[PDB]
RNA sequence: GAGCUGUAAGUAAGCUUUGAUCCAGAGAUUUCCGAAUGGGGAAACCCAGCAUGAGUUAUGUCAUGUUAUCGAUAUGUGAAUACAUAGCAUAUCAGAAGGCACACCCGGAGAACUGAAACAUCUUAGUACCCGGAGGAAGAGAAAGAAAAUUCGAUUCCCUUAGUAGCGGCGAGCGAAACGGGAAGAGCCCAAACCAACAAGCUUGCUUGUUGGGGUUGUAGGACACUCUAUGAGUUACAAAGGACGACAUUAGACGAAUCAUCUGGAAAGAUGAAUCAAAGAAGGUAAUAAUCCUGUAGUCGAAAAUGUUGUCUCUCUUGAGUGGAUCCUGAGUACGACGGAGCACGUGAAAUUCCGUCGGAAUCUGGGAGGACCAUCUCCUAAGGCUAAAUACUCUCUAGUGACCGAUAGUGAACCAGUACCGUGAGGGAAAGGUGAAAAGCACCCCGGAAGGGGAGUGAAAUAGAACCUGAAACCGUGUGC
RNA sequence: GUGAGUAGCGAAAGACGGGUGAGAAUCCCGUCCACCGAUUGACUAAGGUUUCCAGAGGAAGGCUCGUCCGCUCUGGGUUAGUCGGGUCCUAAGCUGAGGCCGACAGGCGUAGGCGAUGGAUAACAGGUUGAUAUUCCUGUACCACCUAUAAUCGUAUC
């Protein structure tokens, strides 16, 4: 599906608790973000998540 | 162990008591058929092109564990060994010792 | 090549026309066009018409279990040269 | 028998492979439609001498 | 080692003592459909392209040979846009797909009726279904550990601890671990500090980019400083990867001891009599109930060959410690904290240790973590890289063998040619069937009959066992006769 | 088994003479009679898969009977360059190289393919068998391709 292409974090799953304690199940989703990595060949289009962005941003 | 051109003695049956030969032996159902030994009385078939209104004689198969082997030099049907020195076993009386045929 | 099993030599549709035609049982998978080159190549004749037809497997019925025949094609050659292809 | 009294000649196998496969057992199978129970076991046996003719070419491969 | 041609009965024509049939290993052939793979399709069928080859005076028609899609090494070659990059044209390539044992295992996702005498947190349950990955097993694994002794020293599985400590609308219910006894028991490779080269710096750097040498731990171990040894030590199951010579096991097979005569019988293995063998009296068959008739068993014995398991023989490969103390290193968006969830026996509870999404975010040996919030001293241990046999869970199968397990409405749905007749558009549902006799010797011939079916004569111990074929119960339909 | 030798026998015009046979209201042949006739008649699609046809059968099936048969045994039957399809074309739809989305499975879609119920597409009379006919053979045709060819035209042509 989707992941991080720098490091390869991705979605969850897990319940969803209310003020009663009633359960329904719900996804986590990783803040990706689509940005313009350079490697080889063309620098692509690719899927990244804003937590490997803090330092390796490339252009 | 019994084998066609050998001599033969019955040792139970209604025939018991008598020599003979082996004519042809069936060897799925170990069964041996011997000349003058349960003799049949076939209802024929008339309308074939041979005979003319009969009944057959042809003798009935009996199983192999009814015949022994003689060789009467102590006047005794006896059983078989096996000796070999000639790359082929030569097949052997144990009760008395000589080499048959 | 021999893509000729047998000839057949029924009653009327096979032996009453005898003068110029002939029928085969070939083998399945050929032509009409390599029936004149089998039975030019063995007989040595000119033929001028190949026709060929296609029967079903038939069912057959013996014992307590029912089983189908075997499918076969047959051709019927005419000629132009020589005859008596079958003796 | 035949299995090895082949092994005679490399080019006189096809000259006899299609000596008896074609000029045999086509006589021999034509003869039995128009009627012929005189030697129906000729068939058996003119065809187990095609295949010792055609396993032998193997081994010259 | 003499009969054979699957069911085989039945005839035909044959083959075999110049060793056939039958049995085991190894090679040969293996049409078309199928992941289907030249393109197409309603599986088992229809249409082609370029090379060599037959044929025809020549087209038409045939045979062999190849040609799917992605990936990744390559060679070209113009790219919108000069250089040049996504495209494109080819040579190769035991690379890949699908089938499964519906068993066991590890991940991703993941319910309900039901129990609580209703029901929602909870239990049923991380179970059933489904999807992906493999294996002969898989997973866990070489202490940031248990624990409170003058501690011991990876993991896994059984016994006990124990239905105890706990968690719980404190309801229903869920439920450990270490200690102690055992089955089994081996530990090792990188990263960094660094020394030497080769493509970019006078570059300031042996650090950066690549590749070889170095180097693996807590009693603090390595760079660097010093001497004292440099042949013994090997694994290719972890730690680097390439052959022979005969030992033993498996898939054919051979030898293998000893009983004769009478009575009843259709038949002796039976009872009555005498004999014998026994590392052999397990079992099956033979005209009835056999240690001695047959096939065999205890015991010896056997491999042209193709796998398989190990011994030692090669052959590859390899440095082993100690002391010093100045300097450099010892895994970073990592550990952890707040908000939201999951999981640990433990339901946010005072909640430790463990992982996930989101934002914040470190110290560097006088360091960092844990010991059930937390803080202070004593105590053990070294997180953020990886690879590892055995004890353990299974059985669609192949070989020997057992059963106070069944004996045709039983045991498999199935002892009969069964997932088959038959029902359904489809997924799917699914029964019924066994027995002549010791041997087919299965009723020659006469007679009533169109034939069936009978009655005599015959085979047989018995047809009052004739293929409606062993024994033949009751219900129910008959014909006869004493009251 | 009782219900019981009861309810049924599935619209509808038959009568007789002759044969056949162990057996006939029922089978075959003859004459008279009645019924449909915008159909109870004559050809082709869909579907079924040997039923079609000749010679022999009478246990079962046929709502009775049966010498009969769409039922049993043996032996036969379907012929195409021109008819309906394929080697030609595209509708609705389906599938789809790269591509775009999604816990996995997978969903959508561009170039290209598949798909007739439609467009294109060269043959008609007469004879014949116990069962086949624009198919087989009689007489005359026509479209595509190939080979010899002569009058040949030539920057002509494809
Ligand atoms: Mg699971």
């Amino acid at each position: 599906g989707k992941q991080c292409f720098v490091t390869g974090r991705k979605a969850s799953t897990g319940n969803r608790r209310s003020h009663a304690l009633n359960s329904t199940k719900r996804r986590w989703n990783a803040n990706l973000q689509k940005v313009r990595i350079l490697v080889d060949g063309k620098p692509k289009k690719v899927w990244v998540s804003a937590r490997a962005l803090k330092s390796g941003k490339v252009t | 162990h019994i084998k066609k051109g050998d001599n033969v003695k019955v040792i139970a049956g209604k025939d018991k008591g008598k020599e003979g030969k082996v004519i042809a032996t069936l060897p799925k159902k170990d069964r041996v058929v011997v000349e003058g030994v349960n003799i049949m009385k076939k209802h024929q078939k008339p309308t074939q092109l041979n005979p003319e209104g009969g009944i057959l004689e042809t003798e009935a198969a009996i199983h192999v564990s009814n015949v022994q082997l003689l060789d009467p030099k102590t006047n005794e049907p006896t059983r078989v060994g096996y000796k070999f020195v000639d790359g082929k076993k030569v097949r052997i009386a144990k009760k008395s010792g000589e080499e048959i045929k | 090549r021999d893509i000729l099993k047998r000839p057949v030599i029924t009653e009327k549709s096979s032996e009453a026309m005898a003068e110029d035609k002939y029928t085969f049982d070939v083998d399945t998978r050929v032509n009409k066009t390599q029936v004149k080159m089998a039975v030019e190549e063995i007989f040595n004749v000119k033929v001028a018409s190949v026709n060929i037809m296609n029967y079903k497997p038939k069912k057959k019925r013996m014992g307590r279990y029912q089983g189908y025949t075997n499918k076969r094609r047959k051709a019927i050659v005419t000629l132009k040269e020589g005859s008596d292809d079958l003796f | 028998m035949k299995a090895k009294e082949i092994r005679d000649l490399t080019t006189s196998e096809i000259e006899e492979q299609i000596k008896s496969s074609k000029e045999e057992l086509f006589n021999l199978r034509f003869q039995l439609a128009t009627g012929q129970l005189e030697e129906t076991a000729r068939i058996r046996t003119v065809r187990k001498t095609i295949a010792r003719l055609k396993t032998v070419a193997r081994e010259r491969e």
